[PDB]
RNA sequence: UUGACAUUGUGAAGAGACAUAGUUUCUUUACUUAUUCAAUGAAGCGGAGCUGGAAUUCAUUUUCCACGUUCUAGCAUUCAAGGUCCCAUUCGGGGCUGAUCCGGGUU
RNA sequence: GCUUGUGACGGCCCGUGAAAAUCCACAGGAAGGAAUAGUUUUCAUGCCAGGUCGUACUGAUAACCGCAGCAGGUCUCCAAG
RNA sequence: GAUGGGGAAGCUCCGUUUCAAAGGCCUGAUUUUAUGCAGGCCACCAUCGAAAGGGAAUCCGGUUAAGAUUCCGGAACCUGG
């Protein structure tokens, strides 16, 4: 593999020659998902303790 | 403000790695640090016997400065001021005809342990520092008791090397003063007295008094507070 | 004041000064001259019948050469003593306990003209 | 005579055990800040069978709290693990099957495995496949718990001594008959040298206390003193009973 | 394997005698520094304090708990962004805070 | 067809069938970089160098071990009709 | 199988990361100058052990009495610079 040009080590996308795709697909959704129910966790709670 | 923002990190259990910090409380030190840390603390925790525990009660450091003010203007001969007073002698003393007595009569702090011992054997010592520090003890231990015995005066006192500062020496161990010029007999006297009421007249009091039995302060806290609430409910 | 302040809970030991040693007398008192020179290098031409022919057919000069010396040694050493161009060097340990260079000279040379002025044949 | 085969073991040169194909030792996380005071979670990565063992191991990773970088660790599986859950460790964690809790943190009658003898021991008891401990009571002055271990025998430890929920994976791996002498052969061929076995009966004096003899037979009493002395125990050693075991066992 | 002696110290209660002052000796049960065992690239121990509140106030707090993470097989690192004070305003870079105080007993 | 290679599968296990050097990749974004001219050697082409020791042959009814040119023993690859 | 260590009268036995203050890389700081300090890491703590295991890279044709994937002819490839 040292003797061999980069673009035979890789594709073009995030993640390129090491996870693949389908797998990029997954955590891209679960990222964003899990990063928006954390504003949803936070906000509940911030109800909670004016709501007790 | 500007493009700039505020992202607190959350250091409690389970994200954000933990930032760093003062382990200086748990670093694992080389072992001739940690035994004679050890050395201490096995030291106290150990119930001390009164001859050994009249030691630690030192002069303070009041009477001590003063003390080494004094002891100051005493210090023995360098090796110049002597090079200096032989040729003074030397050649003056072989000629002109002085008995070797073209040189004055010195007065100094006399020093070494041996020295000091058979100094005070005879009441010539007119006071006498004994440091604190001398790990085999012995080699001073028994001087409260001869001090006291000899009827002179003395002090323990914190400084070793500081003993030994005031005689040339690195160390020194003991410290004493037979003579005085006349310009300092009172200054003296006024010294022996605070000094004699600190150690000599408390003698007899301290030789009854064990030291050590000291917990460490872990052990202290779980006996403060289970005898805090044990009985006062 | 107050004490310093660790991070790592590892202790290591101080990095401290290595002075160089400067003796206060000679190591040996005279250096020794060079152990490996050309003339120790390269210690004789062999001339079988069969070396004789590499040196006519194939512009390669055949030398028994040092045991201690290298294929660098060897070409070095030709050249300086022999006013020639070595293409390349291989060697052999002979079945005696000696070694042979079959040193190849570059075409600007004529290993035969070139053998027969070190003078054999 | 010799020294008997039951003295050669203690040297193990061709005693050792077979070692290489080991995924490594099988062992709690280190009891540190996290698991002593919160939880930490992990994932189960990979459950993987371990040469020699009966119960497949379960490769769980966590963050490290100290350094940027994933640290593995090597539990065995309880019976319902799999891969992808994750797996809370700590003292505030709550009670999961393939969680991992101080057994003051659990109520009585909890089924656990891999349990500490003392606290950072990193486990102890119930490992082989099936088996687990029951936590049967608490004394919360000074912080005991009371367990009952695969054996019968009932022991009390540290509450603070950890443990994980549920039952060793692998149950019933003893029912199937191994039917043939290879099967042996290969089960041992993974542990060490104890396969196949001679009866000392069949041996010479000069090998055993049981050799010898124009008939097979032991000759003298086979149940040998605590007492006795290296070269001497053979049989059934310190034996307070002996002969068929007629009617309920259970420990009461 | 079993006993004695030595390693072997400190308390407290109870027995044991000059024959109902405590020198002393045994039994119990406390202590930790000797000795002993585990752990860890000795990392968060112990003691106090801030806030939340259960709690019921017999003057006001007498206390006890807590005191950042659990739908998801992501991401978590550059003394931390933020705040604030300096260097003499250059790019660079430093302190404090963010991350409470105290004791250096690694647990 | 025969020998060998290889693939996608399938049977088996209380057996589930090494390790390390080494090579690459990705996440990261410290940094370093242009218009009067910078960045680029994981694209092409071009220059130099690569030491040391082994290397013959036998490998067996005569080159090995059995006192020997011993009907014995001694690991393997190629394989026509 | 060395080493801090621990046994042993001792030849030596134990241990191998062990109860040790165990070491070196990347560049910056130099423009007295050659390399002192300034950061930050990394704590991995010997070494021997395979000519069948792992492993950077070569082929064809010709050539000798006896060498050849090693010489000659041609044509490649790898590693370092
Ligand atoms: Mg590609
Ligand atoms: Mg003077
Ligand atoms: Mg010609
Ligand atoms: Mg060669
Ligand atoms: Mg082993
Ligand atoms: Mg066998
Ligand atoms: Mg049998
Ligand atoms: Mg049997
Ligand atoms: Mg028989
Ligand atoms: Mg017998
Ligand atoms: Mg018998
Ligand atoms: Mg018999
Ligand atoms: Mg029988
Ligand atoms: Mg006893
Ligand atoms: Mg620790
Ligand atoms: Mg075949
Ligand atoms: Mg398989
Ligand atoms: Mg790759
Ligand atoms: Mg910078
Ligand atoms: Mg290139
Ligand atoms: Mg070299
Ligand atoms: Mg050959
Ligand atoms: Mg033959
Ligand atoms: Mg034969
Ligand atoms: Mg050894
Ligand atoms: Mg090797
Ligand atoms: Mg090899
Ligand atoms: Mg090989
Ligand atoms: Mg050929
Ligand atoms: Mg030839
Ligand atoms: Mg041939
Ligand atoms: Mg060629
Ligand atoms: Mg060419
Ligand atoms: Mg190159």
């Amino acid at each position: 593999y040292a003797t061999v040009s980069k673009t035979h080590k890789t594709v073009s996308r995030a993640y390129g020659g090491s996870r693949c795709a389908n797998c990029v697909k997954e955590r891209i959704i679960r990222a964003f998902l899990i990063e928006e129910q954390k504003i949803v966790k936070k906000v509940v709670k911030e109800q909670t303790e004016a709501a007790k | 403000n500007p493009l700039t923002h505020s992202t607190p990190k959350n250091f409690g259990i389970g994200q954000a790695v933990q930032p760093k910090r003062n382990l200086s409380r748990y670093v694992k030190w080389p072992e001739y640090v940690r035994v004679q840390r050890q050395k201490k603390i096995l030291s106290i925790r150990l119930k001390v016997p009164p001859t050994i525990a009249q030691f630690q009660y030192t002069l303070d450091r009041n009477t001590a400065a003063e003390t080494f003010k004094l002891f100051n203007k005493y210090r023995p001969e360098t090796a110049a001021e002597k090079k200096e007073r032989l040729t003074k002698e030397a050649a003056a003393v072989a000629e002109g005809k002085s008995k070797q007595d073209a040189s004055p009569k010195p007065y100094a702090v006399k020093y070494g342990l041996n020295h000091v011992v058979a100094l005070i054997e005879n009441k010539k010592a007119k006071l006498v520092l004994i440091a604190n520090d001398v790990d085999p003890i012995e080699l001073v231990v028994f001087l409260p008791a001869l001090c006291k015995k000899m009827g002179v005066p003395y002090a323990i006192v914190k400084g070793k090397a500081r003993l030994g500062t005031l005689v040339n020496q690195k160390t020194s161990a003991v410290a004493a003063l037979t003579e005085v010029r006349a310009e300092d007999e009172a200054a003296l006297a006024k010294l022996v007295s605070t000094i004699d009421a600190n150690f000599a007249d408390k003698y007899d009091e301290v030789k009854k008094h064990w030291g050590g039995g000291i917990l460490g302060n872990k052990a202290q806290a779980k006996m403060d507070k289970r005898a805090k609430n044990s009985d006062s409910a | 004041k107050a004490l310093k302040v660790r991070t790592s809970a590892t202790f290591r030991l101080p990095k401290t000064l290595k002075l160089a040693r400067a003796p206060k007398y000679a190591s040996k008192a005279v250096p020794h001259y060079n152990r490996l020179d050309s003339y120790k290098v390269i210690e004789q031409p062999i001339t079988s019948e069969t070396a004789m022919k590499k040196v006519e057919d194939g512009n390669i000069l055949v030398f028994q050469v040092s045991m201690k010396a290298n294929k660098y040694q060897i070409k070095k050493a030709v050249k300086e003593l022999y006013e020639v161009d070595v293409l390349k060097v291989n060697t052999l340990v002979r079945p005696n306990g000696t070694k042979k260079a079959y040193v190849r000279l570059t075409a600007d040379y004529d290993a035969l003209d070139i053998a027969n002025r070190i003078g054999y044949i | 005579g010799r020294v008997i085969r039951n003295q050669r073991k203690g040297a193990g040169s061709i005693f050792t055990s077979h070692t290489r194909l080991r995924q490594g030792a099988a062992k709690l996380r280190t009891l540190d800040y996290a698991e002593r005071h919160g939880y930490i979670r992990g994932i189960v990565k990979q459950i993987v069978h371990d040469s020699g063992r009966g119960a497949p191991l379960a490769k769980v990773v966590f963050r490290d709290p100290y350094k940027y970088r994933l640290r593995e660790e090597i539990f065995i599986a309880n019976e319902g693990v799999h891969t992808g859950q994750f797996i809370y460790a700590g003292k505030k964690a709550s009670l999961n099957v393939g969680n991992v809790l101080p057994l003051g943190s659990v109520p009585e009658g909890t089924i656990v495995s891999n349990v500490e003898e003392k606290p950072g021991d990193r486990g102890a008891l119930a490992r082989a496949s099936g088996n687990y401990v029951i936590i049967i009571g608490h004394n919360p002055d000074e912080n005991k718990t009371r367990v009952r271990l695969p054996s019968g025998a009932k022991k009390v430890i540290s509450s603070d001594a950890r443990g994980v929920i549920g039952v060793i994976a692998g149950g019933g791996r003893v029912d199937k008959p191994l039917l043939k002498a290879g099967r042996a052969f290969h089960k041992y061929r993974l542990k060490r040298n104890s396969w196949p076995k001679t009866r000392g009966v069949a041996m010479n004096p000069v090998d055993h206390p049981h050799g010898g003899g124009n008939h097979q037979h032991i000759g003298k009493a086979s149940t040998i003193s605590r007492g006795a002395v290296s070269g001497q125990k053979a049989g059934l050693i310190a034996a307070r009973r002996t002969g068929l075991l007629r009617g309920s066992q259970k420990t009461q």
